């Protein structure tokens, strides 16, 4: 997940440092943001 | 009752050959057929088997006539006779001297190494020594005086009480000479502490 | 056994047996049979061997059947009398065995080691083989009475 | 080991089979 | 109790002056015996057969 | 072998260390029950005999090993079964004195699960016979006392099933 | 080692039994054949040297065997070869006087087909060349002594293959 | 530990510990509150005894800091110094056990053979020591310091 | 695996011969024992439940094993160790059957004391459950037919021991 | 336990416990003090949960206590109430353990084939225990008998 | 495995006994410190691959390990060596759980020191690469948690050596 | 006990309790950890004590367990052996109670009238008492016997 995210694949949202879910809206887990790259073509394997 | 039953009750205990044994030794006033079977009775003790088929003829001819006069004891026979070239050839050439060392004891004691402290004793003289100081420290030994003293022959002396030396000194005598290349007690399995 | 003292001793010396150890192996054979009949004239008075000879042995000794002694009622009298079947079935042994191996190995060796860790007094377990010795005794004659009298002595001088 | 010595390998002889016709 | 039990070992091991065997095989050390060791390990325990013989 | 003081020892040489505050507190409980053990050890040796006479008739008297058949049917396996009960109760007492049970595994229990399989000794009997001996060793001791040389006992039981 | 007589009592001994009739017929046997065997005793003990001659020259002096390479090439190997023989001859000839092959367990085949197996030696030959030493000793010394001995030959060769 | 060397003497002989051996053991673990401050009077001041002791050495065997000498410069100055320590643990442990088992299995049993083979010379290791105990034994009252003393004098008869 | 049949059919093919009359006289000795099999095996195979049942009674069902801490304490140990008796009682019925003990050695002694000492179960209480289960058979298979299945469970427990 | 049945399933998946099963027990810890109080209230009540709960079973199946029962006699009836003290002892452990695995693995698993090998009426060991049940849920709160008729009724239904 | 609460159970059901208040205590200090372990055992699942990362760094990243001809030299014996810290930290956070040992060695040190030995893994430097992960944890995790993993820690350690 | 014999003798001037009896009293607590070791080794030893302390008992008096003898029959030398339980149970409370009192309240006083209106012979019960303190004293050390003895012979005197 940190391969993925270096290589600029995608973004695996994880845990905080004490294992709590990550997430950008409090009320479920794992919820991540959005926009502007999420629907760009043409960078699927970018970097690699 | 039956042959099953019968034949594994016949069988418990330590053996008959404890009883069945023979202790060799000179009394006074021997003829000299009489010497003549007490020697080769000590050359099937230190070689396991008697000479005619690994010797030329003339190695420890001189050690027998020097026997059979009563010039020599018994105890100046066995030790003549296991610092000889004949026992080199045997039992201190082809084996290392871990192995020597147990096969010492069985021809000299009749008995295995007793523990982790004689191992490392002996190992320590056939390091710098060599051999025929091994012989000395055995045939010069206490334990030796007291059980065969300087009129005995050697014999396969079942052993009780060092808590580990029946089942080893049996091991060393029911395998017949030559059977493989192992090492009965090559070390103890170390004991916690120093 | 005569022969098998005397082949542990020739293959100690590594070589076959003498003709003088040959002989001696012969004379043996041929007494089988006067062998066989006594062991057989004892094996049939079981009861009256060691009944006799423990009734006469509480008349000799009869402090081991007393209050506070160690044959001391019904169960240990028969175990006192137990004792005394066993060594007469190994008397029995060491006749037809020719010798007093089978006697010494079993109940001879340790003998003053057992009993005086249950607390039996061994002097008195002399005096009962002495007494089955003079019942048994009284059932063979002069000749065999002094043949099977060898094998209760034997008994008696190791259990002293 | 020594000089004469035994081994399965040099060993052509029909010693280990009893092929008595040889 | 040990005093004298020490004085007397202590004593032993200044007297001890024997002399040497062999081949050394610990650089110039490293004859028949090893340095201090303790003979009563080797010699206390002991071969024993019930019923000797 | 080592007993409890040369295992402390043993335990701060291995990192280089000297002795600890921790080290000095595992001192201090050898050498409180240090006299309890002499005392303990001092009447073991004097009641001995009376120790394995009351094992032996509690557990393997009148049973079929004592019969025509069995491991201690002649006189010589019962001098040779007594004799055994002797080696472990002075071995016991070694090891309660020592509080450490090493001496056990070099002088007592090295290859003895090897010397009675290749006689035929019943090995479920002679546990029995050392955990009757446990049992008559406790009344004698008392019961701290009792508890400390159970435990050596029971070393033995367990590295020889 | 248990002879016939000893293998009687032994039996008996492990049952509590006094020698009943089954165990009287066992005795005589013995003693009946006991003449013959004392007369074959000696007639084996005289010719040893010779009757190992004689059964080496049938089996195995006439093969390859001692062919350069072979087992029994060097002096050393020969001298072997033949002491085995005389090993063998003695030994069932203790057997036959007992009459109880017990002794050939103990001192004979304890660890032999594995101490023939290290060194090399043709397990197959040396059963050729003990049947013709059965063959030559069952001629001198008769058919119903030749017989006896010939029962303690097979033991050897069973417990061989 | 006296506690182990009184239980191979009896095993030697094949006995139970006699009155006087238990009466050496009960009499020591009583003592055991003294042991364990000795000990740990050497034990706060190990840096004063090794750095003085050394200090003495070197004045009066200025032969090991000298070129060719084996404590020659600071490397092997400081494992000269780390050898003077591995001793004065050793005194600690002896100190505390009651015996000097702990010093001659660890450091005393092939000492020689030890520093033969490093080219050491053993009358300078024995002379550190001799110095250190000088030192350690000035710390001590009058009787703590013969306790203490003894372990430093067995350590140089081994030595030499 | 043989029974009694091959087991001499392989002892003439070893040699390469028909059978002679030795042979033939050895399989005159297993067919006529042969209706005296079928009978006790068709016996034990309905007294199958009951000799269990009484083996367990007489042995090991009121002491310190089927207590707290010993084998056969829980009821899974207790269903594990009559289900092993159920396996020695109709191994033991194979080989009566087939009259030879080769059978006990491939399917049942094969690593079977290794198998035991894993776990920890005592083995003298195994054996005295297995003679205990001889003791309940002789009674209902009769005299001479519990002196051949009493053979068969000698083997095993001489095997196990 | 609650806390191995999570270790053995993330062991096999080769992970770590993941915050629901964390938090599983987190839920499991906190109810301890509780559930050691439940547990000791029926270790010190033993006598009167086995006697009561026996005796009121003997009313319900008095075919087991006659003549030709099984628990016939004074000591058929005192074994009879040793196996209620078992599995009463085996309920404590399950209270403690928050789970039915301590009852499954003793005295759950082959109870079947036990009783019908021992001539036990597997119908009347649960009537036995049902008889415990409320022995034990009349001296706890009506939030704590609802807590321990888990596990009775658990042990009932393996036993049917 | 058993954890601290199926060892109290254990012990006393082999006994036969009800939990009396010896038992109870050791109940109560799991209970105690369970809240303490459920914490630490969510924040070492969470950096559990960057605590390898910094564990390595500080041990045995910057020796010659790495070069060429040692252990952990080529892809394969690198990436399989930093898989084995990934197998002790995750198996101690199982013990710390657990509250015993008990899993460790049942599922880790069964033949590990001669699994090490025949493939030639130095186990001096895992033991210093498992106490630099000691280090790294009990910084993360505090010092009451940090010195409960680094009891599981020595415990690994001590059975490889 | 020595509290109860302590305030007697305050009690009965009218007088509150000297300091030095209030030494001895503290004296006599501090005593009770090796009182309370002494007894419970008796107690666990009565079969021990009893069985060889009434053997030995028979072997010097036959005639009590002979024909026309009090303890003859096995129902009268079982009571013959509760008599000698009883006078070990009570040198226990006396050990405890540090005092003679225990055993003179119970089985001492009117002892003669008792059994002579029963037909036993006092001088046999004196010397069965004088057989079981042999066997409690080798079962104790030095010290300790020098206590257990002092309540076997006062019961042996006042038994005369
Ligand atoms: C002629 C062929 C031959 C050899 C080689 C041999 C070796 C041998 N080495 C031994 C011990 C030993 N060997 C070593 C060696 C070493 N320690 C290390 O860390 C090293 C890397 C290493 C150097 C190679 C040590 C320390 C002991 C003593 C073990 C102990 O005291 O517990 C022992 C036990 C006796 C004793 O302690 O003196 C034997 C018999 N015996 C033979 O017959
Ligand atoms: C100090 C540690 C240690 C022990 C324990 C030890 C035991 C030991 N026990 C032996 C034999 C034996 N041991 C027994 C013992 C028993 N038979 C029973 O039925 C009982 C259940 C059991 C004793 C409780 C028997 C019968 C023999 C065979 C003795 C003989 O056949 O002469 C032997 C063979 C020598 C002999 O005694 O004749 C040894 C070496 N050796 C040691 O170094
Ligand atoms: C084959 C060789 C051999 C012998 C001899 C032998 C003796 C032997 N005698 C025993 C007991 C005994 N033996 C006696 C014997 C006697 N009491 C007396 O006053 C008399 C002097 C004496 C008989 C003449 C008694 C009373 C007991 C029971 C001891 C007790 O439990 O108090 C026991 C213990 C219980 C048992 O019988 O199993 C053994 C093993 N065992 C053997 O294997
Ligand atoms: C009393 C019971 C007993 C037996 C049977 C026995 C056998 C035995 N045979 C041996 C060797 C030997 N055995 C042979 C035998 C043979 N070569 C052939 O070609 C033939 C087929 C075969 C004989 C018929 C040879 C050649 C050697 C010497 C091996 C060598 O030197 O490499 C050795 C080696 C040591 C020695 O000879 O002293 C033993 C111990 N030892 C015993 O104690
Ligand atoms: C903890 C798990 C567990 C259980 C339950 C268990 C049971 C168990 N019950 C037994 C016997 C028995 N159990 C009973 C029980 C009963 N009879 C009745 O009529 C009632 C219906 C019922 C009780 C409510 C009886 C009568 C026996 C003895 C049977 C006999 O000997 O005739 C026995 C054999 C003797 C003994 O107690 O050692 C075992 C091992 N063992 C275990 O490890
Ligand atoms: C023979 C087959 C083989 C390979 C390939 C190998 C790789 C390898 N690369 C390493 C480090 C490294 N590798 C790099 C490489 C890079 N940094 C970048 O930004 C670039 C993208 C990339 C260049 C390719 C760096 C920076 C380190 C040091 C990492 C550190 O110390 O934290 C290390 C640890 C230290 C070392 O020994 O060098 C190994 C073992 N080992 C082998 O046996
Ligand atoms: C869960 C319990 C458990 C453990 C602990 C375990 C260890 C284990 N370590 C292995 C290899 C290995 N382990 C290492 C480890 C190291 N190299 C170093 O330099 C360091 C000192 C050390 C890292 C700390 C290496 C290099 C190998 C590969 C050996 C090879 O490929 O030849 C292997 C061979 C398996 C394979 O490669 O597929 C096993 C089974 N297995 C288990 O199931």
């Amino acid at each position: 997940a940190n391969v993925a995210g270096q290589e600029k694949i995608a973004t695996i949202s994880g845990y905080t440092w004490d294992g709590q879910p990550q997430t950008e809206i409090p009320g479920k887990p794992f919820v991540k943001s959005i926009g502007a790259m999420d629907y760009m073509d043409g960078v699927e394997g970018g970097d690699v | 009752q039956n042959l099953y039953s019968i034949k594994y009750k016949v069988k418990q205990g330590v053996s008959k050959l404890r009883d069945q044994q023979k202790i060799f030794e000179t009394k006074g006033s021997l003829s000299k057929d009489a010497y003549l079977s007490i020697f080769q009775a000590a050359c099937r003790q230190i070689f396991e088997r008697d000479i005619s088929t690994f010797v030329i003829g003339n190695e420890i001819e001189n050690i027998k006539i020097q026997f059979i006069k009563g010039q020599i004891s018994v105890k100046e026979m066995i030790n003549a006779l296991g610092k000889s070239s004949v026992y080199l050839k045997e039992f201190y050439n082809p084996y290392p001297n871990i192995k020597v060392i147990e096969l010492g004891t069985k021809h000299f004691l009749g008995r295995a190494p007793n523990n982790q402290a004689e191992i490392r004793f002996y190992n320590q003289i056939l390091a710098s020594c060599g051999l025929q100081a091994f012989i000395d420290m055995l045939t010069n030994s206490q334990e030796y005086a007291e059980i065969f003293g300087e009129v005995r022959v050697p014999f396969r002396r079942f052993p009780t009480l060092p808590a580990a030396n029946f089942p080893n000194t049996n091991t060393l005598f029911d395998k017949q000479t030559k059977q493989n290349s192992v090492v009965i007690v090559p070390s103890f399995k170390a004991i916690t502490g120093n | 056994s005569i022969v098998t003292k005397s082949i542990v001793n020739a293959d100690a010396e590594a070589r076959y047996l003498s003709p003088g150890e040959l002989d001696r192996i012969k004379s043996f054979v041929l007494s089988g049979q006067r062998r066989l009949r006594i062991a057989q004239t004892l094996t049939e008075n079981r009861e009256r061997i060691v009944k006799q000879g423990g009734q006469q042995l509480f008349q000799r000794r009869p402090d081991v059947v007393s209050p506070g002694g160690n044959a001391y009622g019904e169960e240990m009298t028969a175990t006192c009398l137990r004792d005394l079947d066993y060594y007469l079935r190994l008397v029995t042994y060491g006749i037809i065995a020719g010798d007093v191996t089978p006697i010494e190995e079993i109940g001879l060796v340790g003998v003053k080691e057992m009993y005086s860790a249950l607390g039996t007094p061994i002097s008195g377990v002399a005096e009962g083989i002495r007494c089955m010795k003079d019942v048994a005794c009284s059932l063979l004659s002069g000749e065999d009475a002094a043949e099977v009298g060898f094998y209760f002595d034997y008994t008696l001088a190791a259990m002293q | 080991s020594g000089y004469g010595d035994y081994s399965y390998s040099t060993d052509r002889t029909k010693g280990h089979v009893n092929q008595y016709y040889v | 109790m040990v005093r004298a039990e020490r004085k007397a070992a202590l004593q032993a091991l200044l007297s001890a002056s024997a002399a040497g065997e062999g081949r050394p095989t610990c650089g110039a050390e490293g004859r028949k015996f090893v340095s201090n060791a303790n003979p009563v390990l080797v010699n206390g325990v002991k071969c024993v057969e019930y019923w000797r013989k | 072998m080592q007993d409890a003081i040369t295992s402390v020892i043993n335990a701060a040489d291995v990192q280089g260390k000297y002795l600890d505050a921790n080290s000095v507190e595992k001192l201090r409980g050898y050498f409180q029950t240090g006299e309890l053990r002499v005392r303990a050890a001092a009447t073991i040796a004097a009641n001995a005999a009376t120790i394995i006479k009351e094992a032996v008739a509690k557990s393997l008297l009148y049973s079929d090993i004592t019969r025509p058949g069995g491991n201690m049917y002649t006189t010589r396996r019962y001098a040779a079964c007594i004799r055994d009960l002797d080696y472990y109760l002075r071995y016991a007492t070694y090891g309660m004195l020592a509080g450490d049970p090493s001496i056990l595994d070099e002088r007592v229990l090295n290859g003895l699960k090897e010397t009675y399989n290749s006689l035929g000794v019943p090995i479920g009997a002679t546990i029995q016979a050392i955990q009757a001996m446990k049992e008559v060793t406790g009344s004698l001791v008392g019961s701290d006392a009792g508890k400390e040389m159970g435990l050596y006992f029971d070393y033995i039981c367990s590295g020889l099933s």
